């Protein structure tokens, strides 16, 4: 679809999740925008290291 | 390979060869020294097994 949804700045409108704790069932969709921990630390908040 | 006193010049960064060893991340993973630690077709967790 690049003549029907590709902007020539890049559009950035679409969304895919590069992050989760746990491998997502058959046929579940994940809404969540919960900051996932890398580190062994907890991390509170809206950002973290 | 990680705590030399100096590291080279990017304009002549190093190649150093390692074989015939061990590759346990305890100490270097769990860590909090690396501000940026990505593999990019293995995840980290998975670099003992």
């Amino acid at each position: 679809s690049n003549n029907l949804d590709s902007k020539v700045g890049g559009n950035y409108n679409y969304l895919y999740r590069l992050f989760r704790k746990s491998n997502l069932k058959p046929f579940e969709r994940d809404i969540s925008t919960e900051i996932y921990q890398a580190g062994s630390t907890p991390c509170n908040g809206v950002e973290g290291f | 390979v990680f705590n030399a006193t100096r590291f080279a010049s990017v304009y002549a960064w190093n190649r150093k060869r390692i074989s015939n060893c061990v590759a346990d991340y305890s100490v270097l993973y769990n860590s909090a020294s690396f501000s940026t630690f990505k593999c990019y077709g293995v995840s980290p967790t998975k670099l003992n097994d």
